[PDB]
């Protein structure tokens, strides 16, 4: 999930946009 | 500003700024 990709590891714009509506 | 560790409310703030009018879903699981 997003916490594993963006909080416990370094986030990216690609990963954030995966969660946009 | 997105290429760092983003936790808690800082992650939700990043989604808000990046996604804009598209909205987003936050699922910490």
């Amino acid at each position: 999930g997003i916490v594993e990709q963006c909080c416990t590891s370094i986030c990216s714009l690609y990963q954030l946009e995966n969660y946009c509506g | 500003f997105v290429n760092q560790h983003l936790c808690g409310s800082h992650l939700v703030e990043a989604l808000y700024l990046v996604c804009g009018e598209r909205g987003f879903f936050y699922t910490p699981k």
